[PDB]
């Protein structure tokens, strides 16, 4: 199962956030909650500071990235793109590979509704204060959390 | 099918609205006489109205000029609905009075939904009856061609 | 065979091309009344404040910035029967066919082109007009302002529907029946209970009254 | 094929990175400091992040055991029979990081109940379950080699750089049983 | 893994939709014949606009590109060239560019082209000499979506078949490598 969903962006602070807790498919889904800004802050910090090890220790020219960084009790899948975007997800084991699903919420339902979708902006930088790290104004966008539940409640097995 | 030879929705005070027609010129003023008569025909304790689940209640009211008029009302908003049809071309079949109820219940539908507020520049009166008259020509003057 | 041996561009940048046009009717009625490039610097607003700002604009600014968009529309539908991809391979002709079968023409054909899917039904009264209607709608299907906006959202949207509405405006003239004889309106309509939920909250239409 | 290992003391600062590549020598020694410190901070800040729902109740002290495997490491000093260890044993870092999974490596760790960190990175992406289990093995021995050859040492001074001899020519004899 | 031409000969083939091309010229045409016809029939304010629009098309553009193929980020401008010149355009334009004029130690390059479809059988006007350049809208699509991979470059054209020069050919020259943004 997965335990929470976050996404970062170029501008260093998350956009979309949403953790289940509950095993339920309708859990208590906090999307967007501001109680978790915390940890959203302490996450993109471990992502950050851990991915320059595989950053600095590359061979070859092809300039390599982190797909997974396992613990204890959780473990953790992030796909990080060209356009500065992170995908992390916090989930359980018995899932080994699992890049295949963060390329699929890439591929048709965030360039699908949040990069076709001229109502809402592109990543949201608003001109400074916000930009550096510290400022808020989250994704919102009605399909995407619509669509994107509805794809990940089968992922959610417990 | 059923075709509606006049329509006429009428308010709590009593005001013509929209009298339409589809499409003779001077029958639109017969239409119009018994649309009046029809209305006349309501306010009374002559027959009887409701009663059954607190439910709307289609029902024949009368028959002038070559035409059956049937009537109905709702009961908690004041709509007073009343549509006639071609005595000739109405067979007085059970399927074909299923078909009437439920062609009641589309014009009530279409009305309720197009007093609402959206894609209303003022709510303008005018407006809201040239949209009427679209919307009646979209249900009985349809084709569906392939 | 003949239909696929020609080049193609991708439907994705057309699409948008296609979409981002209110936000250029928006900028450009701006211009009429600081990103460097050629040592003079050029500004611009993002393409999504033009749209904010078009939802809260007065009525004359509406109006204007509709018509130019319906302009837009009009050259896109007059050279479409010139277009070589109907002109040669397709079986049929333009001589006249009055009413209906070029009805079926825009409405079979060209939207399948312009557009990713042949169009759903239609109605005729035979007398002067025409209704179409489409449940999905192509070129807009991923606009959503906000989860709890659901009366913002068409009246940010209806800009945007005012460019197939230009293409039927359009080809009609100069196959024979002009703008001023011709008018037609497009609006928003509920799709019927049984296709998928989650495509819009509703469908379009368009109420082409040409008069003869 | 663990082709590096290296070793963190107890708050950071490295001991010991001798990496068993053929030739490539591209990572300077004080850049490998910093990647100890910031590893060390990873660790550090990993604790306090754990989903909600299970910090509350846990019920899971039965998969923590790692099982064993009998010949992992060859084919001794202090120790002696065959192999180091038999009976199946318990992890220490229940809330800390274990394996980093890149295109080009996989890192593993094992922490020591004290607070030593031995760091393993193999080229070879070991079905990536099981690849725990071998890694913290593998691991557990050579820290029990540590354990004999770099603290049964008078020239050595508490959590200061390994400047040992048998402890590095063993290590390369262990890793290079495992291939 | 495979080659950059492979990448996009496999995908044009396999996962597109498709349309026509001189349909896509007659609409940019239609839209540029527009911008003429709009206002004070001035040459040089509308190149900046259309820049504007490519600006804006490839901003938005750049998440869809990365999407279907998942390049890693670009570090120099060889890689960079034969990307968006041998896969970039086969996808989106079905076009090849190829790469001509580097300068001194590769501080730019240079695209050439001779079937540009954003205007095909275009014979312009006679008007048309000075200031309209009439493809802007791709080197504002090339300056937008380059900006949006951390690499900050300004993009021109310099030579066009339509005004009447051998081929087109459009400049590209990077001006610093913008370094990522950190918390604090
Ligand atoms: C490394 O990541 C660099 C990637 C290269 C930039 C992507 C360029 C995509 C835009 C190509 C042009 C599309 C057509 C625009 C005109 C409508």
């Amino acid at each position: 199962g997965i335990y929470s969903f976050w996404i970062f962006d170029r501008h260093c602070n998350c956009i979309f956030d949403r953790e289940w807790t509950l095993a339920s498919n309708s859990a208590s889904g906090t999307i967007n909650s501001k109680q978790n800004e915390e940890d959203a802050k302490l996450l993109y910090g471990m992502i950050f500071s851990l991915r320059s090890i595989t950053q600095k220790l590359s061979k070859g020219s092809v300039k390599n990235d982190i797909r997974s960084i396992s613990t204890g009790k959780y473990r953790v899948h992030t796909y990080c793109t060209a356009s500065g975007l992170w995908f992390v997800l916090l989930s359980d084991f018995k899932q080994q590979s699992y890049t295949q699903v963060l390329q699929y919420i890439y591929s048709h339902i965030y360039v699908k509704y949040v990069s076709n979708n001229l109502l809402s902006p592109y990543d949201f930088a608003e001109n400074e204060n916000e930009m550096r790290g510290q400022g808020t104004r989250k994704i919102t966008n009605r399909n995407f959390i619509s669509v994107l539940e509805s794809f990940l409640a089968p992922m959610v097995n417990q | 099918s059923l075709r509606p030879c006049f329509v006429s929705l009428i308010d709590e005070s009593d005001k013509p609205i929209l009298i339409y027609v589809p499409n003779e010129m001077n029958d639109v003023l017969k239409y119009n006489v018994l649309s009046n008569i029809s209305l006349d025909y309501f306010e009374s304790a002559l027959v009887e109205w409701h009663s059954l689940d607190s439910k709307p209640l289609l029902k024949s009211i009368f028959q002038l000029e070559g035409v059956s008029v049937f009537a109905m009302l709702i009961k908690q908003t004041g709509l007073k609905i009343v549509i006639g049809f071609e005595q000739k071309s109405l067979s007085g079949a059970d399927d074909e009075f299923e078909a009437i109820n439920q062609i009641f219940e589309t014009v009530r539908k279409i009305y309720i939904r197009v007093k609402c507020n959206p894609l209303l520049v003022s709510g303008d009166e005018k407006s809201i009856i040239k949209s009427l008259e679209r919307k009646f020509d979209e249900l009985f003057i349809s084709t569906e061609v392939e | 065979i003949f239909e696929n041996s020609l080049p193609k561009v991708s439907q994705s940048v057309y699409q948008m091309l296609l979409n981002e046009m209110v936000p250029l009717a928006m900028g450009i009625e701006r211009q009429i009344s600081l990103k460097i490039e050629e040592h003079h610097t050029v500004d611009i607003i993002r393409s999504h404040n033009l749209i904010h700002e078009l939802y809260k604009a007065d009525e004359e600014e509406k109006e204007k910035v509709l018509a130019r968009l319906r302009n837009i529309g009009f050259q896109i539908g007059l050279k479409l029967s010139e277009l070589l991809i109907f002109s040669n391979n397709p079986n049929l002709k333009f001589k006249e066919m009055d009413l209906l079968l070029i009805m079926k023409f825009i409405c079979r054909d060209v939207w399948k082109q312009i557009f990713g899917k042949q169009i759903d039904n239609l109605k005729t009264n035979h007398r002067g007009t025409f209704y179409l209607l489409d449940y999905d709608y192509r070129p807009i299907q991923s606009f959503s302002l906000e989860e709890d906006a659901k009366n913002e959202e068409l009246k940010m949207i209806e800009p945007f529907l005012e460019i197939p509405v230009g293409i039927i405006r359009g080809v009609l003239s100069s196959l024979g029946y002009s703008s001023e004889e011709v008018i037609c309106l497009a609006s928003f309509i509920d799709r019927p209970t049984d296709r998928p939920k989650t495509a819009f909250p509703k469908g379009v239409s368009f109420h082409v009254q040409v008069t003869m | 094929a663990i082709e590096t290992i290296l070793v963190i003391n107890k708050s950071g600062g490295l001991i010991y990175q001798r990496n068993f590549t053929n030739d490539e020598q591209k990572l300077n020694s004080n850049e490998y400091l910093i990647l100890a410190s910031t590893l060390h901070g990873v660790f550090a800040i990993a604790s306090q992040l754990t989903p909600k729902a299970l910090q509350l109740t846990q019920q899971t002290n039965i998969e923590n055991t790692i099982p064993y495997i009998p010949y992992v490491g060859m084919s001794l000093g202090s120790f002696k029979g065959d192999d180091f260890f038999k009976e199946p044993f318990t992890n220490w870092n229940k809330s800390g990081l274990r394996q980093l999974c890149t295109d080009q490596f996989t890192m593993f760790i094992y922490q020591t109940l004290t607070g030593l960190k031995f760091v393993a990175i193999s080229s070879s992406v070991s079905t990536s379950n099981l690849a725990i289990q071998i890694a913290d093995n593998f691991l557990r021995k050579v820290y029990c080699l540590y354990s004999d050859y770099v603290m049964k040492d008078p020239s050595y001074s508490m959590e200061m750089p390994i400047r040992s001899n048998l402890f590095d020519e063993k290590v390369k004899k262990m890793v290079e049983n495992l291939q | 893994s495979r080659s950059l031409k492979a990448m996009g000969e496999e995908i044009w083939k396999n996962k597109t939709e498709k349309i026509n091309t001189e349909l896509f010229t007659l609409t940019y045409g239609s839209i540029v014949a527009q911008l003429c016809q709009d206002y004070e029939r001035d040459f040089n304010k509308v190149n900046d606009h259309l820049y504007s629009m490519g600006y804006n098309i490839g901003c938005r553009l750049i998440e869809d590109f990365l999407a279907r193929t998942a390049l890693p980020r670009c570090e120099n401008l060889v890689k960079t060239s034969e990307v968006l010149s041998k896969c970039a355009f086969k996808i989106f334009l079905n076009i090849t560019p190829n790469i001509t004029n580097w300068s001194h130690n590769k501080d730019t390059f240079s695209l050439i082209l001779d079937e540009n479809p954003l205007a095909d059988f275009v014979e312009l006007p006679m008007d048309a000499m000075k200031s309209l350049w009439y493809s802007n809208i791709l080197c504002g699509v090339l300056k937008g979506s380059l900006e949006m991979v951390q690499l900050d470059c300004d993009v021109w054209f310099v030579s066009d078949i339509l005004r009447g020069d051998s081929q087109t050919e459009i400049k590209v020259k990077l001006n610093r490598i913008l370094k990522d943004e950190i918390p604090i």
